[PDB]
């Protein structure tokens, strides 16, 4: 909880805005790493807002904290 | 390289290509490519309709070339 929470002061200072959706987020994180959320499920969420909002940015930066680095992104293009 | 953009381009409607078809071609390209791979072109290039302008001039390029590259000048034409 406390690396995720220091890194995630840091993702609220770095997006533009978007911040209550990094709480959203890291609300849902920090369940999931206490091990109270049922570990079955990973977490997932889904970003609603305008393209060229920076959402996968704010994913993209999640996995540049949680997992210390935004190239592990793993992208789906759902149009085609 | 590829003629995949020939799908939209072929509308000719102009030479110069203009924005709209060149979307089109866009989406398909990233239909066909990871668009992550594309993303690391430095820039996606559209050609135009060869215009009859250019190919007014393009010739005279090509029977210079042609001639010139048969061997001796010992037949050819004085290409008038």
């Amino acid at each position: 909880n406390e690396k995720l929470i220091h890194m995630e002061r840091d993702l609220s200072s770095e997006v533009v805005g978007q911040m209550d959706a990094i709480k959203a987020v890291s609300n849902a994180v920090r369940l999931s790493r206490s091990g109270l959320a049922n570990p079955r499920q990973p977490a997932s969420f889904l970003f609603l807002g305008l393209s060229g909002s920076g959402k996968t940015e704010l994913a993209k930066k999640v996995a540049g904290f949680l997992f210390n680095d935004e190239d592990m992104m793993i992208r789906v293009d759902c149009s085609e | 390289t590829s003629n995949l953009g020939a799908e939209f381009i072929n509308s000719q409607q102009g030479s110069k290509i203009q924005e709209s078809t060149k979307n089109l071609v866009m989406g398909a390209v990233r239909q066909h490519f990871r668009p992550e791979f594309l993303n690391r072109i430095s820039s996606i290039v559209i050609f135009n309709k060869l215009s009859r302008k250019a190919i007014h001039k393009i010739v005279d390029i090509r029977l210079k070339e042609i001639e010139e590259r048969f061997e001796q000048n010992d037949k050819h034409y004085k290409l008038n």
